[PDB]
């Protein structure tokens, strides 16, 4: 894998930690740039624990590397995505994913 | 004019005259607006002086027209149709069961000096009896 | 990629200083240019979708996006086209692409965040500096066939200001040196304002007012094109009285001198308030006398060279004039009596106050000529030392003032002629009609929706004519066309009140033309088939005097409120919604009988317009002038698509460019490669280069033909095409000093001229032999070459990864039979069909199955206006913080995208 481009700053100061709830608005594009999901279209903030397993490892990564009020590119590749399964009816085979992630606060 | 119209329509000798007169004086009657019926000068007069008598009756009214326009044609005399609109004064139109009566209405309203109109049954069957004989004369001159 | 996809997105606009900036060869524009924008607030996602905010150039001609849908999934700004050169903090945005650029502590445009934009012409180039940091990118070799203007495009939620310098904006950052402030780009008969770009409708006191295309000025408005005078010869008896009208100058000089105050020194200054020059005629010096002398023999030669003629009529005139009296308090310590001759007896005929208008334009282009020559430029701001002039412009655009002081001057001189009593004769004026575009697409039309059309009732609308110049009002039928002039086809029964007119099927004299604020009442009676027109409630009559304008209308479909504008048109259209809003229904029409077309609509009546940006569509099946047969494919060709022209050598023939295109694209992988004549199968299997050619029929001149591929965003209806009219740019990214590491070309147009396969001795004959065009493309390494009669090419193109291409041949037909797409193959290299179609991926079989067609460029296309538009406020902050924009209410569309297409 994942790689992370700044877009706007954090804080520079705090990063998750492992254990640590991460709440994040992201928006979700295929790497020839079609959306396939976004958390402003649902208008609620996504929430994910740290070390829990519940996202793709690229977000596990990606988010941990990112700080808090920060605004970041993710790349991800396949493996780090869901891989040659894919997601069958929205993400194609081997797809690499690109993500838009704001790392609103820390809970 | 309406009732001078009216008088022209009535009288075939009247028609006849103004044709021999125009033919005769070699008036041209479409110099004069900006031979044929549709330039007769009486005829012109009582359409362009119209708008006025229509202006005269309410958007209600309509109906009461078309009443009288028939009574009209059933031949019966002004004071018959009098008496046919006093008797029917019901019959207005219903400005909430039409849906164009109610903007008609507002426009006829908006204007001032027409709120103390049609509170006088017999002012609204003159001017009903009045504009229905001259629509109804109009059109037979204009379609026989 | 097959079923079409929604989505909602953010509308955006765009705003820009009235600064436009060019090159042209003898020009009088300066090169360089400097502008900043700051950045006062943003809120990153107002919407669900991320805020747009975008700095840079755009060209004047070509640049024009429109609210609402368009190229990619919309928000079309700065940087979306081939026309403009953006930067939003990360990217260098241009052809609708984004790349990214390195500098300091890079990051979205943020509040208080200052760009720095600079255009050099020369090379030419785009710069942009963040906060006074460099920015690792430059824009560079892009086409310079326009004028150049600054420009911010922007969703809702911004706040932003420009400056310009000057008392417009005072720069937080040094200009880079050379770099000329924008503010003094702004034209003598202009004021400095921000205004929107290309707009079709904007808001007005009593409602909405549609406005027609507007009218923009060209790079080469800029060259000051005078008549040459040189070669004329002065004829002795006209040099009898240069001297004569130079002394009549001289001596009109002189009293304007004493007027402003001017008086006699040995040397020249203002302030002094002395004069060297003051002195007579004959005591003038030598060279000054003999320069009065040669601007005479040049007035005179331009006369000539204009071309009126001037003879001898009366030497008793020139006897009977006579020099007026000045007094004492006149007479200035020089001690010679300013005598100007009196011309009090001689007057002008209105041609020859048109002579000296153009008299006094070329007087003024010759010296703005000499001064470019010289090196001088324009600048609203005066700079001896920089050689900058506030009058250093073409005369036409010059201001009313200086035209007025130059037009009197010159009419000096024509008094003195007529008074000595040569007659002039102003030559004969031959009109020239520019048509720079068709009258159809010049004019935009604006009509109602389709599902609006009326078949029966008493209808009426108003229509106020804001301007007074070309516009047209009144009925047409739902399937009326958007290229042609409203009413001359059978689709549109309108009223031209320009010059009173009825426009159905032609044209007839009809009403009297309108004045500035009328207002056009549109009467539809389907009882009686009539459509009548009313000007300020009074009825507009033929010259037989009949009412009505039109008779015997069938209702067929219904017929829709329509209204077009010509250039610099301003209407108001009323359909009345809110009927105390109409002005004259009263007085003609409610009586009548007649109702308000949106009398009882709940919502604003939805309005659809001619749109003037060029689109591919299917090439009908019942074209009058195109044919497009599809060819199967025998044992000895493939499957082609040939075109032909239908009335090709006869009456009422149409010959014109002709854009083509195949109706599928061909897309290049995500990621490129790193670093007897039977097919082999394990080469055809594994290979992914495709191929497809363009027959050129014998008889249909190759230098006439281009052939190639054109990517979804080409848009160009060029009459008259070449490979030099094509977009290009050149997007170089380097280290913080030099070290480019990278240089990408961009383009929307990749093809190849047919002239370059005629042989020299070929040249000038028509062949008796077709010229077959090969193109390859690699869909893993991005490289496109071609081949002519299987001769490889030495041009060659690359583009990026994911780059979309389509077949197209560009052709101004000479032959009925013109051209034949052949969707075929070479040994070893598959054939167009396998890279269009998923299912036929590893078919080598060539085919072309019914999806795949040809289209070809239509010039206008009708597109539905929005019901509401972004509320931009702008205005002049203040002498140091220049002019504000903002926009802070969201508003969203729902798109819909045709994804081959990728619109």
């Amino acid at each position: 894998g994942v790689q992370v481009e700044t877009i706007s700053p954090g804080d520079g100061r705090t990063f998750p930690k492992r254990g640590q709830t991460c709440v994040v608005h992201y928006t979700g594009m295929l790497e020839d740039g079609k959306k396939f999901d976004s958390s402003r279209d649902r208008n609620k903030p996504f929430k994910f624990t740290l070390g829990k397993q519940e996202v793709i490892r690229g977000w596990e990564e990606g988010v941990a590397q990112m700080s808090v009020g920060q605004r970041a590119k993710l790349i991800i590749s396949s493996d780090y995505a869901y891989g040659a399964t894919g997601h069958p009816g929205i993400i194609p085979p081997h797809a690499t994913l690109v993500f838009d992630v704001e790392l609103l606060k820390l809970e | 004019v309406g009732e001078i119209f009216i008088y022209w329509s009535k009288s075939h000798n009247f028609k006849r005259e103004e044709q021999n007169f125009v033919v005769q004086n070699e008036i041209n009657n479409m110099s004069f607006l900006t031979y044929s019926v549709q330039t007769s000068l009486i005829v012109a007069t009582l359409k362009k002086m119209l708008p006025i008598g229509l202006n005269m009756c309410a958007p209600t009214d309509q109906d009461l027209i078309v009443l009288a326009k028939a009574r009209y044609a059933l031949k019966d005399t002004d004071e018959e149709v009098r008496e046919f609109l006093q008797n029917n004064l019901n019959l207005q139109g219903k400005v909430e069961g039409s849906p164009s009566l109610r903007w008609q209405m507002a426009l006829y309203r908006g204007v001032p000096g027409r709120e103390e109109d049609a509170d006088d049954p017999e002012k609204i069957v003159r001017r009903v009896q009045e504009v229905s004989a001259v629509l109804y004369h109009l059109d037979q001159t204009e379609h026989p | 990629e097959l079923l079409l996809q929604t989505n909602l997105i953010n509308y955006v606009t765009s705003i820009r200083p009235n600064i436009f900036v060019g090159r042209a060869e003898g020009s009088t524009q300066y090169g360089k240019w400097y502008f900043e924008v700051m950045v006062d607030e943003v809120a990153p996602f107002l919407t669900a979708q991320a805020t747009h905010l975008r700095v840079g150039w755009a060209l004047s001609e070509g640049y024009s996006p429109y609210p609402g849908g368009g190229e990619g999934w919309g928000g079309n700004g700065v940087g979306d086209d081939l026309y403009s050169y953006g930067f939003d903090g990360l990217h260098l945005w241009t052809g609708h692409v984004a790349r990214p650029v390195t500098s300091p502590g890079q990051h979205l445009l943020a509040p208080e965040d200052v760009v720095s934009c600079c255009l050099d012409l020369s090379v030419p180039s785009i710069s942009f500096r963040i906060n006074g940091c460099p920015v690792q990118g430059v824009f560079e070799s892009f086409n310079l066939d326009g004028l150049f203007f600054p420009v911010v495009s922007f969703s809702a939620g911004i706040k932003v200001r420009f400056l310009l310098g000057g008392r417009h904006g005072e720069f937080k950052f040094l200009p880079p040196p050379g770099y000329a402030p924008c503010h003094e780009a702004v034209l003598p008969r202009e004021r400095l304002h921000l205004q929107p770009i290309k707009e079709y409708r904007r808001e007005g006191p009593r409602g909405p007012h549609l406005v027609g295309p507007s009218r923009c000025l060209s790079h080469l408005d800029f060259v000051p094109c005078p008549v040459d005078t040189i070669q004329i010869v002065l004829p002795p008896h006209l040099e009898r009285i240069r001297e004569k009208l130079a002394e009549n100058i001289h001596e009109l000089w002189a009293l304007t001198r004493i007027e402003q105050g001017w008086t006699y020194g040995p040397v020249r200054d203002d302030n002094k308030r002395l004069h060297p020059c003051l002195v007579n005629f004959h005591s003038l010096p030598e060279p000054e006398r003999n320069y009065n002398l040669q601007m005479s023999g040049e007035t005179l030669k331009t006369l000539l060279a204009l071309g009126c003629h001037v003879g001898m009529a009366d030497e008793k005139a020139e006897d009977n004039l006579k020099k007026t009296k000045l007094p004492k308090t006149y007479m200035m310590s020089n001690g010679y009596k300013p005598a100007p001759l009196d011309l009090s007896h001689v007057r002008l005929t209105p041609a020859q106050t048109t002579l000296v208008d153009r008299l006094a334009e070329n007087g003024h282009n010759v010296w703005a000529r000499d001064r470019v020559a010289q090196g001088w430029s324009y600048s609203a701001v005066q700079d001896i030392p920089a050689r900058r002039n506030p009058r250093l412009v073409p005369y036409r655009l010059l201001d009313e003032a200086t035209k007025r002081s130059n037009r009197d001057s010159l009419c000096q001189a024509v008094r003195t002629l007529l008074g000595y009593g040569y007659n002039i004769e102003p030559p004969d004026q031959e009109p020239s009609q520019v048509d720079s575009q068709s009258r159809g697409d010049r004019a935009r039309i604006f009509r109602a929706e389709k599902s609006y059309a009326v078949q029966s009732g008493r209808w009426y609308f108003e229509f106020e004519a804001v301007t007074t110049g070309e516009m047209r009002v009144g009925w047409a039928r739902p399937e009326l066309r958007p290229d042609v002039e409203l009413g001359a086809d059978d689709l549109a029964y309108v009223f031209n009140g320009h010059r009173g007119q009825r426009w159905h099927l032609g044209s007839e004299p009809f009403g009297r033309p309108w004045q500035s604020g009328d207002v056009v009442g549109c009467m539809i009676d389907l009882t009686e088939n009539t459509i009548i027109f009313t000007l300020n409630g009074e009825v507009l009559m033929s010259d037989s005097g009949s009412e009505t304008a039109f008779r015997d209308i069938e209702i067929g479909d219904g017929f829709l409120p329509v209204c077009s504008l010509g250039p610099g048109q301003v209407g108001h259209l009323n359909l009345g919604q809110d009927v105390s809003s109409l002005r004259f229904f009263a007085i003609c029409g409610l009586q009548e009988g007649f109702e308000p077309f949106a009398i009882n609509m709940q919502r604003p009546v939805t309005t659809w317009f001619s749109k003037s940006l060029p689109q591919f569509e299917p090439v009908p099946l019942e074209h009058p002038h195109y044919e497009v047969a599809r060819m199967d494919g025998t044992v000895d060709t493939p499957p082609c698509l040939r075109l032909t022209h239908r009335t090709w050598g006869s009456q009422n023939s149409l010959v014109e460019m002709l854009f083509l295109r195949l109706s599928l694209p061909v897309q290049f992988h995500q990621h490129f490669r790193c670093t007897d004549n039977r097919d082999d199968p394990e080469i055809i299997l594994n290979t992914t280069t495709y191929y497809y050619s363009v027959r050129v029929f014998a008889g249909q001149e190759p230098s006439c033909v281009w052939v190639g591929w054109v990517t979804p965003d080409y848009h160009q209806h060029d009459m008259s095409f070449d490979l030099s009219k094509v977009r290009a740019v050149t997007v170089t990214m380097g280290d913080e000093q030099g070290n480019v590491h990278s240089s990408l070309k961009c383009s929307n147009c990749y093809m190849v001229w047919g002239g370059d396969f005629v042989s020299p001795g070929q040249q000038g004959r028509i062949s008796h032999t077709d010229l077959v065009i090969g193109c390859l493309v690699d869909l893993a390494t991005g490289l496109m070459t071609f081949t002519a009669n299987g001769k490889e090419s030495n041009t060659f193109f690359q583009v990026e990864p994911n780059t979309k291409l389509f077949p197209a041949v560009f052709v101004l037909p000479t032959h009925q039979n013109v051209v034949q797409f052949e969707l075929g193959k070479q040994k070893n290299i598959m054939p167009l069909s396998a890279a269009m179609f998923l299912s036929e991926r590893k078919n080598p079989a060539p085919q072309c199955p019914p999806r795949l067609e040809v289209q070809m460029l239509m010039p206008v296309s009708w597109s539905r206006m929005p019901n509401h538009f972004l509320q931009v406020d702008t205005r002049r902050a203040g002498e140091r913080l220049g002019w504000a924009v903002q926009c802070q209410e969201p508003l969203m569309m729902m798109a819909l995208h045709i994804p081959e297409e990728n619109r």
